[PDB]
């Protein structure tokens, strides 16, 4: 795998899924708080 | 034979003593109170391209506008340096050409080299093409230099330790000059054309009378081969460039060396030498890929012509002194001014 | 050096004809060729021009578009294709060689022309249409130009031709100052800007004919009226 | 891709469905799960959460309260077992970003000086130095493409062009690196091979062939996966660009062995004094051939938090970005003829100072 | 410019085209300089300036024989074929001195010499006869012994092999006295009948070009 | 032969010679004579220079 192309396909996925992840962390935080 | 050797040694000692007494003073200490030149900053006003091998020889025409160039690619090129045009392209029969010359009339050009033949080419003829007119065979060694005297008289020097005068119409040697021990590497015809000087590998220069055919004078100041010789425009002196990495200016009326041109950083030999119109600037082309403008009266480098990527092989001046031409092993001829 | 020309003949108006000029005796490939005609009783008139290698071609506005000039160097021939012949295109046609490089003599050699009969510009003028002379005398023939033929390079582009009766023009002086080859040294030329003169000292026989002055600074190449010398 | 909008919509839908079920220990809503009715209640992890391990389950005690507090107790380790620390992955990405940014910066600075030297000196104008110039330019363009793609993607047709240039000027460098090895291979294994003729093919092959399968990429992305900036993998579409590059790495390695193999034979058919020479030749000749690429060329797409991923990216981002630096020094500044020209040029300038 | 000057410039352009064509045609050849002395078969190796042209493996070689200032002419030449006569021992020292002079020649510091030792058949015959002993001319020969593991022969006399290797070693260690690795002496043997000389020259020229390339790449 | 060598040496010895000071003064005087006509020493105006 061309590391430079893979790093673009990985950094994009991480920044793209960032929205869902941040939302879930806060919700999981409140579940334990409940 | 022993008596002859003793007489020769005695005569040499007498010559050395007589010429040692005539040295009342030295040109170096006679020219210590003058105005030095300064910096001879010469720019390449033209660069001639078309030669695809080392340039060995180049000679200006009488009009200071046309010049011939001979290079190892085996082609004589006539350049109109005013418009950098190629007036003619002369294909040589042999590519190991070491010298070329331009007839004073402009109708002919001479070229020679390792083939021991001085080929003459007619330029100004009907049919509009340069053609071979006469070939001068008879020299045993390689031809080092050649200069026309007129349309029918050319002096050459060969590596067989001789110089010859040729009548071109008959193509015959009218006079043979003998006495040099080493190979004769350069010859310079006098301005009057009566005499000429030649330097050889024996580290000596000899002055020759063209008509008489004898050696009028002999000079020895070098400890290495003399590769270039040029007559002072006055005609009463000359300069020799040798493998000693020095030049030396000799006179004819004194019969002994007058000046030596050397630099500590200069250890390369002198490939070529020439004089400006004034004779005040001895321009020398070395093997370190540049030319030095020596003050012939002060023997100081008042200028450098550093634009050649390889050894400078040929170095000449125009008859009007308006430009200099330098040809190097980098295959480019350059006009500087 | 020979330039033998063929063609001519009788032609109906509006037709076409092909003129040929075969060269033999020089390096044709290195020479630029020219066509010059002469009316039945008028002077000379440039027609066309082709340079060595066919790189540059020029024609005359009078015949531009209908004339074509070509050359075959391996065959050593020059061709002039004529189209839409006019009643003004009846004349004797000549082919001329001219090599161009430093110190060269253009228009060096002309040829014997061929007769054709059919059933702005720099202008130089010759005031004298006839000048009686006597053997042994010195004759000066002047011919001026519309503009200064002197150029920045220092060349005064004026050429002189002599046409003896029943003969082709022959060059005498080129670039207004340089003598040709084979011409006796009696002829000479000189002058200054726009004032051009040709001197003949010790005039002798075989020197009778029409003198034509020509310019070469820029095309078209224009001839003079023609000064005729009689005994 | 699932997003914060669809994800929130599903949660509200589940919550509304939860209320209807409740309207029909008692069940209750804990902002994620609907717990059903002295026993340890176990429920499957919510199936409508995409980032949840559906194979696990959540455990409660009947509801049991957390000792020392007034909050209900529940176990969610099983559902969150296979998550990844987002903050740490972001940190690793940032570290890699700085590694190549410094390396390509020095590589770009050095090769700019290298190209000018090979152009300003007409003495150093041969098919070898012409090939070097093309390689030195491919290195600089690849460095610039990464900067441009970085400044657009992370900061529309505007961004589809930056990605397209990045995938092209990257492929050119891997292919001009191949031309260097191919040139030296023929320069050692082909007897008096023609040099001017091959200069045409190398230039067309080095700049043109990369465009052939990059243009194929643009056509497929625009016709089947025209979404975003094309910076996200769209399945097996990435192999159209990568497979040709991975072929370049293998072939260059194959040539590198041959050259070193022959260099070993010569030093034997002329002893630590012989091993030092072979070591020196191999080391100087590695940056030109990109030998370091062979280590991880076959590495698949692995978890960003795995150990294989971490070694690969730190290793490659350091030796990929600094390859231009080494090539500029070994093959321009360490060349004998190049140094002679500088010394001759310096000497000529020194003579000018001699005025 | 004038029309005359336009035509002159056109002529100059045609001349430039012709010069470029001539150079393109003449660029591919490889040049060689032939050196030696009499009674050495110098001019009997391949079958003013006696220049000769010969082709091998689609490569053209131009060998130049002249007949030492003028050597400068052959400064950018592929190789120097320096032939020597190893049959007569009285002038063997003169040949060694000439080899030293050519090898240390300032203009030839980067030119590899394809050294040739001719009339090895005559040398072997003289060794077998025993009339003349190389020790009489080179005393060190009496204290010389052929290398044990470096004597590939078709089954020749050990005495002949020892003498040949002694002469070759003298020439080779004159070559390597100070070479700095910029040029290499390639010794060979010729008996005036071995037609495999052009192949040797071709292989050595290929090796010289290879060494130049490697030096450019710093691999050597 | 030695006879020719001694004859040539005698001929070269039996010649007129002048003091080196005057010999060099000749060249200096001629250099000054042609000093004002060499553009290679004093550059000529750009208009007059063909190059
Ligand atoms: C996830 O990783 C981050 C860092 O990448 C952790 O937070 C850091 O923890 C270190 C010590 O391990 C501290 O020095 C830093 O100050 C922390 N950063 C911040 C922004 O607070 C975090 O603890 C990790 N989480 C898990 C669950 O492992």
């Amino acid at each position: 795998s061309v590391s430079e192309i893979q790093l673009m396909h990985n950094l994009g996925k991480h920044l793209n899924s960032m929205e869902r992840v941040e939302w879930l962390r806060k919700k999981l935080q409140d579940v334990h708080n409940f | 034979l022993d008596q002859l050797r003793q007489e020769a040694e005695q005569l040499k000692n007498q010559i050395r003593d007589a010429r040692k007494a005539c040295a009342d003073a030295t040109l170096s200490q006679i020219t210590n109170n003058i105005d030095p030149v300064g910096r001879i900053q010469m720019r390449t006003r033209r660069t001639l391209r078309g030669h695809l091998a080392k340039i060995y020889a180049m000679h200006w025409g009488t009009d200071s506008r046309l010049l011939v160039s001979a290079s190892q690619d085996g082609k004589l090129i006539i350049w109109d340096s005013y418009t950098t045009n190629k007036v003619h392209a002369i294909p040589l029969r042999s590519s190991w050409v070491m010298t070329c010359a331009y007839a004073p009339s402009g109708n002919y050009v001479a070229c020679g080299g390792l083939d021991n033949i001085c080929s003459i080419y007619n330029l100004k003829t009907r049919e509009g093409n340069v053609r071979v007119s006469r070939e001068l065979a008879g020299h045993t060694g390689y031809l080092s230099c050649c200069r026309f005297l007129d349309d029918n008289q050319i002096v050459t020097s060969s590596g067989d330790t001789t110089c010859a005068l040729w009548d071109i119409e008959t193509g015959q040697q009218t006079t043979t000059f003998t006495g040099h021990t080493g190979d004769v590497m350069s010859l310079s015809l006098a301005p009057d054309t009566r005499l000429f000087v030649s330097g050889a590998c024996d580290a000596s220069a000899k002055l020759w009378d063209v008509r008489e055919g004898m050696c009028r004078q002999t000079f020895t100041g070098h400890e290495s081969d003399i590769n270039a010789i040029c007559f002072f425009p006055n005609g009463n002196a000359f300069a020799t460039g040798s493998d000693d990495a020095t030049c030396r200016l000799f006179d004819l009326r004194a019969d002994q060396e007058l000046m030596t041109y050397s630099h500590d950083n200069i250890i390369c030999g002198i490939t070529s030498v020439s004089f400006s119109k004034s004779g005040r600037l001895l321009l020398a082309g070395y093997d370190d890929f540049n030319c030095n403008v020596w003050d012939a009266l002060k023997a100081d480098r008042a200028g450098v012509l550093a634009g050649h990527d390889n050894r400078v092989s040929c170095l000449g001046v125009t008859d009007d002194g308006m430009a200099v031409a330098t040809g190097s092993w980098d295959s480019f001829l350059k006009i500087w001014n | 050096v020979q330039l033998v020309e063929s063609g001519g003949g009788l032609v109906q108006p509006g037709g076409s004809r092909k003129l040929s000029c075969s060269a033999s005796g020089f390096a044709f490939s290195s020479f630029g060729m020219h066509w010059v005609r002469q009316a039945p009783e008028k002077g000379l008139e440039w027609v066309a021009y082709i340079s060595s290698g066919s790189g540059t071609i020029y024609y005359a506005d009078t015949v531009k578009g209908r004339f074509t000039i070509s050359r075959d160097d391996p065959k050593n021939t020059l061709f002039l294709q004529m189209t839409s012949l006019r009643s003004e295109d009846t004349a004797m046609y000549y082919c001329v060689r001219s090599i161009y490089y430093y110190g060269s003599s253009p228009f060096d050699f002309w040829g014997q022309g061929t007769t054709l009969t059919v059933s702005s510009d720099i202008v130089m003028t010759q005031a004298t249409s006839s000048v009686p002379v006597t053997p042994g005398e010195s004759v000066s023939i002047s011919c001026r130009s519309s503009k200064s033929l002197l150029h920045s390079n220092g060349n005064t582009y004026l050429y002189w031709f002599l046409q003896r009766p029943g003969q082709s023009p022959q060059l005498l002086i080129y670039r207004m100052s340089n003598l040709a080859s084979g011409v006796p040294d009696r002829f000479s030329g000189s002058g200054s800007g726009t004032a051009f003169t040709l001197t003949i000292s010790r005039l002798e026989a075989e020197d009778v004919g029409v003198y034509y002055c020509m310019q070469h600074l820029e095309y078209p190449l224009t001839f003079g009226a023609g000064t005729k010398l009689e005994l | 891709v699932m997003t914060k909008e669809e994800q929130i919509f599903l949660l509200h839908r589940a919550q509304a469905q939860c209320e209807k079920r409740l309207k029909e220990c008692l069940p209750e809503w804990d902002h994620i799960l609907c717990w059903p009715l002295g026993e340890v209640v176990a429920v499957p992890c919510p199936d409508y959460i995409y980032d949840f391990n559906h194979k696990g389950h959540a455990y409660r005690r009947c509801w049991e309260l957390v000792p020392g507090h007034n909050r209900t107790w529940a176990n969610y380790s099983e559902c969150v077992k296979f998550l990844t620390n987002e903050t740490r992955e972001r940190e690793v990405f940032d570290r890699l970003g700085m590694i190549y940014t410094v390396g390509y910066s020095v590589s770009l600075a050095s090769l700019t000086v290298a190209v000018l030297i090979l152009a300003y000196f007409r003495r150093l104008h041969c098919t070898r130095n012409y090939i070097h110039m093309h390689l030195f330019l491919s290195f600089m363009l690849r460095a610039v493409s990464i900067f441009v793609k970085d400044a657009v993607l992370y900061s529309y047709a505007g961004c589809r062009v930056a990605v397209t240039f990045f995938l092209y000027f990257l492929a050119t460098n891997y292919y001009w690196i191949l031309v260097e090895g191919l040139y030296l291979h023929s320069l050692i294994f082909m007897a008096f091979f023609s040099e001017k003729k091959y200069l045409w093919g190398f230039t067309v092959f080095g700049w043109g062939l990369p465009a052939v399968f990059v243009a194929v990429w643009v056509s497929v992305r625009a016709t089947l996966a025209n979404t975003g900036c094309w910076d996200l993998s769209s399945g097996n579409k990435k192999w159209i660009i990568q497979v040709p590059i991975l072929a370049s790495i293998v072939l260059n390695f194959i040539l590198f062995i041959n050259i070193v193999r022959v260099l070993a034979t010569k030093l034997r058919e002329t002893t630590r004094q012989q091993y030092r020479k072979l070591l020196k030749s191999t080391l100087v000749l590695m940056p030109l051939f990109g030998v370091h690429y062979i280590v991880f060329m076959a590495t698949p797409y692995t978890e960003v938090s795995g150990t294989l991923w971490q070694v690969q990216m730190h290793y490659e981002m350091l030796f990929n970005s600094f390859q231009g630096f080494f090539v500029a020094i070994i093959y321009c500044f360490c060349n004998g003829e190049v140094q002679a020209e500088i010394k001759k040029s310096w000497s000529r300038w020194t003579l000018a100072l001699d005025f | 410019v004038s029309a005359e000057d336009k035509a002159a410039a056109e002529r100059s352009k045609m001349i430039d085209k012709n010069l470029r064509e001539d150079g393109e045609k003449a660029r591919r050849t490889l040049r060689l300089l032939l050196l030696g002395a009499d009674n050495s078969g110098k001019s009997t190796i391949v079958k003013g300036i006696f220049e000769t042209k010969f082709q091998v493996d689609k490569v053209n070689f131009h060998m130049f024989d002249v007949g030492r200032k003028w050597i400068q002419c052959f400064n950018d030449v592929t190789a120097i074929i320096f032939v020597v006569d190893s049959s007569d021992y009285n002038r063997l020292q003169e040949a060694l001195n000439d080899f030293k002079s050519i090898w240390n020649n300032r203009w030839l510091r980067t030119i590899s010499v394809i050294l040739f030792l001719n009339k090895q058949d005559l040398l072997a015959e003289k060794v077998l006869a025993g009339k003349s002993k190389i020790e009489d001319y080179f005393p060190e020969f009496a204290r010389y012994t052929t290398p044990e593991d470096a004597t590939p022969e078709p089954g020749e006399d050990p005495r002949v092999t020892r003498a040949k290797y002694f002469i070759r070693k003298e020439f080779v260690d004159i070559s390597t006295a100070s070479g700095d690795g910029r040029h290499i002496c390639y010794p060979h043997f010729t008996c005036a009948v071995d037609t495999e000389n052009a192949r040797r020259i071709f292989n050595d020229c290929k090796d010289i070009i290879l060494q130049m390339n490697l030096r450019e790449y710093n691999l050597v | 032969q030695a006879r020719k060598l001694v004859e040539q040496l005698k001929m070269e010895a039996n010649i007129d010679r002048i003091k080196v000071s005057k010999a060099a003064a000749d060249l200096m005087a001629y250099c000054e004579a042609h000093a004002k006509e060499d553009p290679l020493l004093t550059p000529v105006p750009a208009s007059e220079n063909p190059f």
